[PDB]
RNA sequence: CGGAGCCUCGGUUGGCCUCGGAUAGCCGGUCCCCCGCCGGGGUCCGGUGCGGAGAGCCCUUCGUCCCGGGAAACGGGGCGGCCGGAAAGGGGGCCGCCCUCUCGCCCGUCACGCACCGCACGUUCGUGGGGAACCUGGCGCUAAACCAUUCGUAGACGACC
RNA sequence: UGGAAUGCGAGUGCCUAGUGGGCCACUUUUGGUAAGCAGAACUGGCGCUGCGGGAUGAACCGAACGCCGGGUUAAGGCGCC
């Protein structure tokens, strides 16, 4: 047993200046520094994994406090490696500068 | 101090651009910031070509400035400068960069093991070797 | 005119339109750098509209080509008399450059006579270029490449992949 | 994904495992086996969409695998609940396994460390990229 | 706008931006796009762009509504007395403009084109200077493929 | 505008605040550098005011 | 887990930007030797900024701020406030990932150390420009411990020149002991060179 | 100091235990020669697009069983002591011990484990932080502060002596 | 052979509110040393108008607005904010 996702940073919302769109995110992904080693990841799920006071059922498993919301890369985001990621529900402002993982599927290799 | 110089003849090392990974000899020199380089037995056009995208080697040609690439190429066969580089470190060390890159999932795994096993030997050796520089003290 | 990206030599050929005057008139053919021909085409009227009574609506193009660099895998030195407006007043220079490809020289003038004088390309009329042999050259810089064995090294090489990786263990090095 | 080729499994119980990809049914879902006895995977179907196909791959050409191992063989048997009921290994799947297993299984062991190999689990590790790196 | 660009963009059938028409050229109609120069890009197709303006983005009027060119019956109905009855005929008046250009051509919409894909130089300054505006002559082209 | 005729300001801005010291016990705020040259000493004490 | 930085040889406001856009991704970094920071212009030109900053005060409360620090970590660490959004909880939270210091207290002086090249002196400036210190450009605006700092800081190049006596050691006999058993690790040698990673 | 759980708060999903530094220069060995309280300088030998590389290194985990071949034997696990650390101090190493196993690592043989019948929040840090309690044994501790009263070195009242 | 091009459906009649302080910019321009001053022409604006950019702003630059998803742009930008 050991990882399987990828470690991200949840870096903001899309945006210009003073408008922001909160259907998008840019996920800064570990080790991508560039527009041209993105395109691994595109259309990867995405999941923002937090805890709640409440508990929660589990696919195959039994209730925690763990919940998830899940995206996918869409595209790409500058030229240094950001991702658009879009997910079911936009992520809280309050997850900004935390880990969103990216797993390894659906896979295209 | 300086031992490499930019000078006809000098066969450099491409670094990036679209000739990464190639020798070329300094044919000519522009500018102060281009030089006009031939690459016969590399793959490489005569062109100008800047300093910045270049590192240069410790291998000399000897023709004359600006001579056509009948004889940059007859000056690099002589000079086998395709086998004197593949015998430096310089060539060696490029060569285990990309060897290690290619790497599939199931060598990575026979290195784990391979290295596994040799840092124990190495270490177990180490400990010997330090306890006996104890009795020589003692 | 713009500058924009590396200028290229035209071949412009152009007269005034026929009439029952002077049904055969001369052609007049012009050197044009230029970034694209619909640019040389436009700067050629601009200039024989200066020396003739012709204009765009009294005459026509009658060949607009690029010209090939001839020696483009010889390094040859170019002089370039142009003259420019600066704020105060009109000058002739004469410059010399280092390239392989006439138009790569007459480039080199635009961003250097923009760099040293501030002039923007509007202002700046190239009249002649020609390649010029080693002896005849004046400018120390251009001459001082003149030498067969010339050799130099490269000193405090300055680390230009700054950002890969852009945290590391260890400080770069500046001698090679 | 040739058959052969060693997949890497990305989802479910046996996630990380490294396994042989067989064949594709007709239903489009790859048929693998661990094998059983290198790491516990028996003849499973799986979506190719979540595995990565490395490029380690057995010559399997002379494998015979049975003909009745289709996809209505794998389909789950919906079990009722009125207390609870469980998975029962029929028989004919256990002979099953052993006849696919049999033949693969030797030519594992002919590739050397391999079966070591398709015992360990896939992990990533700091620093470690899949962008970077060949599977 | 002032009022005489204003008047001329309407007649061109200009009204939105990046729209645009084909304009059979002489002494009238260059001396129109000379008013408007600093209002429109223009040049020479050639017969891949007229196709591909038609194709994809060819709209009929059709009784004074936008009906896209589906099927050639709807090219025949309208365009027919001029025995123009397909696609091809009509690419054929446009790009030759023939005896019926007039006709063929106010029978297509404006095309609605989109924005240029790859950005501009500066639309405020002449194609010439290094910007977008005027006569840019067979570079239209290029124009044409990033916004079609 | 400026004051008519000048003159030097009332108090010292150096003293501030004019507030109720803290201690009742007078604090050394500095003692003297340390000359390790010297014999060793002690360097303050404690009267009261007869 | 931690990016710790070694401060010096590197451009005041170049790691600052590089630091500040760390801290914002929601890491935690660490920076020693605040001290040995550099300013690039000549000493007297860098004073004077500082000076007129001092000069900066409510005219009427000097008290109220602004808040002159003049230890030169704390210089640093308010150039890095001054890229963030320091008055919304979000630019506040970054700016607490940040521990700045003068010399190298423990843990971190028995730590290693990162550099940002792209923040470097020797990378980013020409070497004839005139550059300044930090530290004695703090010590003359009112720093008090730069002896102190300095003296520390000469005990603990002491301890790790012991340190790294002691690791070129264990290197030399790494060296040797790898020659003695060459014979047992010659197969388990190859795989590496084969794939690389022996050269 | 040494058992179950109950709440609540979260983020995290291997570790890098360190020369000082130069950048028109470096790094490592060599101490045969010169100085010092093993360290420094010289000579010489090697590297220098840093491979004694952060482009790096270390650790690497499916578990068990059976018998082999390499590796170890100066070995792994585990109760008592002496140096050692202060800028914001070390669950490192060293020596004993009575114990404790020849398995830990590598390549093979041998087969087995819910093989839960394609499917998510899986996998650590995790005896995490905080709050109540319920137990359960060992060794210990039995204070101040504020009010009130008094003083006047104090004082609008608080405060202060 | 509806006699140039281009575009567009036109014509016509009653009843009619609010307004009748304006102000600004390119260019032209009168008085004035000049003025964020007073007075004109043309066009376009603000007024009545949000929106991206010019940090901030009636007018500047871009572009004008039903409630949305995707894509691409303009003017402007891309050390960090
Ligand atoms: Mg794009
Ligand atoms: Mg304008
Ligand atoms: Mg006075
Ligand atoms: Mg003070
Ligand atoms: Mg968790
Ligand atoms: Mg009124
Ligand atoms: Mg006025
Ligand atoms: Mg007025
Ligand atoms: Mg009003
Ligand atoms: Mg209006
Ligand atoms: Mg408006
Ligand atoms: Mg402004
Ligand atoms: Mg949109
Ligand atoms: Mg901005």
């Amino acid at each position: 047993s050991g990882r399987l996702w990828c470690k991200a940073i949840f870096a903001g919302y899309k945006r210009g200046l003073r408008n922001q769109r909160e259907h998008t995110a840019l996920l800064k992904i570990e080790g991508v520094y560039a527009r041209d080693e993105t395109e691994f990841y595109l259309g990867k799920r995405c999941a923002y994994v937090y805890k709640a006071k409440n508990n929660t059922v589990t696919p195959g498993g039994k209730p925690n406090k763990t919940r998830v919301i899940w995206g996918k890369v869409t595209r790409a985001h500058g030229n240094s490696g950001m991702v658009r990621a879009k997910f079911r529900s936009n992520l809280p402002a309050k997850a900004i500068g935390h880990r969103i993982r990216v797993m390894l599927y659906p896979s295209r290799i | 101090v300086f031992r490499r110089f930019v000078e006809v003849g000098r066969v450099a090392y491409v670094s990036f651009g679209p000739h990464a990974g190639k020798l070329v000899a300094i044919v000519d020199v522009i500018d102060q910031n281009r030089a006009l380089v031939d690459g016969p037995c590399t793959r490489v056009r005569r062109q100008a070509m800047p300093f910045k995208c270049m590192q240069l080697t410790d291998f000399i040609l000897k023709f004359p400035h600006s001579a056509r690439q009948k004889y940059v190429r007859k000056a690099w066969e002589k000079a086998d400068i395709n086998t004197k580089w593949a015998a430096t470190r310089w060539a060696k060390k490029i060569e285990a960069r990309e060897r290690k890159a290619k790497m599939t999932d199931f060598d990575r795994y026979k290195v784990m093991k391979a290295k596994k096993m040799r840092n124990r030997i190495i270490k177990n050796e180490v400990k010997k070797l330090q306890r006996a520089a104890l009795l020589k003290a003692s | 005119m713009k500058a924009s990206g590396t200028l290229r030599e035209y071949k412009v050929v152009g007269r005034c339109l026929p009439t029952p005057k002077c049904r055969t008139p001369p052609l007049y053919r012009m050197r044009i750098f230029a970034p694209n021909h619909v640019v040389a085409k436009s700067r050629f009227w601009y200039f024989v509209s200066q020396l003739k009574k012709m204009k765009k609506s009294s005459g026509e193009i009658v060949y607009c080509g690029q010209v090939f660099e001839k020696s483009p895998l010889r390094v040859k030195n170019f002089g370039i008399w142009l003259r420019y407006d600066s704020r105060s007043g009109t000058h002739n220079m004469y410059r010399e450059y280092r390239d392989l490809t006439t138009a790569g020289a007459v480039t080199q003038c635009y961003r250097d006579m923009g760099a040293r004088h501030r002039a923007r390309a509007h202002s700046i009329q190239i009249m002649k270029v020609e390649e010029i042999a080693a002896s005849k050259c004046r400018r120390p810089a251009v001459k001082q490449f003149h030498d067969s064995k010339i050799k130099f090294p490269l000193p405090h090489r300055v680390l230009r992949r700054q950002h890969k990786p852009r945290f590391t263990t260890k400080r770069p090095n500046t001698f090679f | 994904i040739t058959p052969g080729t060693i997949l890497i499994i990305l989802t479910g119980r046996h996630r990380g495992k490294r396994v042989v990809f067989l064949k594709q049914l007709s239903s489009g879902l790859l048929l693998v086996t661990g094998p059983l006895s290198l790491n516990r995977v028996p003849l499973r179907r799986t979506h190719q969409k979540f595995v990565i196909a490395t490029s380690t791959k057995i010559d399997i050409s002379g494998v015979k695998i049975p003909k009745h191992l289709t996809d209505a063989y794998f389909k789950k048997k919906k079990l009722r609940k009125p207390e609870k009921e469980k998975y029962e290994i029929t028989e004919q799947r256990k002979v099953d396994q052993k006849a696919v297993d049999s033949q693969i299984l030797p030519k594992i062991k002919a590739v050397p460390q391999l079966q070591g190999y398709l015992r360990s689990v896939f992990a990533l590790t700091n620093g470690v990229y899949p962008h970077k790196l060949v599977f | 706008v002032s009022p005489k660009v204003r008047k001329v963009l309407q007649l061109l059938r200009l009204r939105q931006i990046f729209n645009g028409t084909f304009v059979k050229l002489n002494k009238a109609s260059i001396n129109m796009l000379r008013i408007v120069e600093p209002y429109i890009a223009w040049g020479y197709p050639n017969l891949k762009s007229v196709n591909e303006l038609i194709y994809k983005r060819g709209y009929g009027k059709i009784n004074k509504k936008r009906i896209a060119l589906t099927d050639n019956t709807l090219i025949a109905r309208s365009l027919g007395k001029y025995n123009i009855i397909c696609m091809e005929d009509l690419i054929h008046e446009i790009y030759t403009v023939g005896k019926h250009f007039k006709e063929a051509n106010n029978f297509l919409w404006p095309f609605k084109l989109s924005s240029p894909r790859g950005g501009m130089k500066k639309k405020t300054t002449h194609f010439v200077e290094g910007g977008d505006a005027g006569n840019r002559e067979d570079q239209i082209n290029r124009l044409i493929r990033r916004m079609n | 505008s400026h004051r008519k005729f000048s003159a030097p300001r009332h108090g010292s801005l150096g003293f501030l605040p004019r507030k109720r010291s803290s201690r009742h016990r007078g604090k050394v705020k500095s003692f003297p550098k340390d000359d390790p040259s010297k014999p060793v000493h002690l360097t303050a004490f404690l009267g009261y005011k007869a | 887990q931690v990016l710790v930085l070694d401060g010096r040889g590197h451009l005041l406001g170049r790691l600052a930007a590089i630091v500040a856009k760390q801290v914002l991704l929601g890491r935690k970094v660490v920076v020693v030797r605040c001290e040995g920071i550099n300013i690039s212009g000549n000493f007297y030109r860098n004073k004077l900024k500082y000076l007129a900053f001092l000069r900066k005060r409510m005219n009427t409360n000097p008290s109220r701020g602004p808040y002159h620090f003049r230890a030169p970590s704390r210089i640093f660490w308010r150039t890095v406030r001054g890229m963030l959004p320091h008055k919304t909880k979000r630019g506040q939270a970054a700016l607490d990932r940040l521990k700045v210091f003068d010399g190298i207290p423990p843990p971190y002086d028995k730590k290693k150390r990162m550099v940002v090249p792209a923040a470097l002196k020797v990378v980013r400036l020409k070497p004839t420009r005139k550059f300044a210190y930090l530290g004695r450009l703090a010590h003359e605006v009112g720093w008090k411990y730069q002896a102190v700092t300095a003296t520390l800081e000469e005990k603990r190049k002491e301890k790790a020149k012991i340190h790294y006596r002691k690791k070129k050691q264990l290197m030399r006999l790494r060296k040797q002991a790898e020659k003695n058993v060459e014979k047992k690790i010659s197969k388990f040698t190859d795989v590496l060179k084969t794939h690389g990673l022996l050269v």
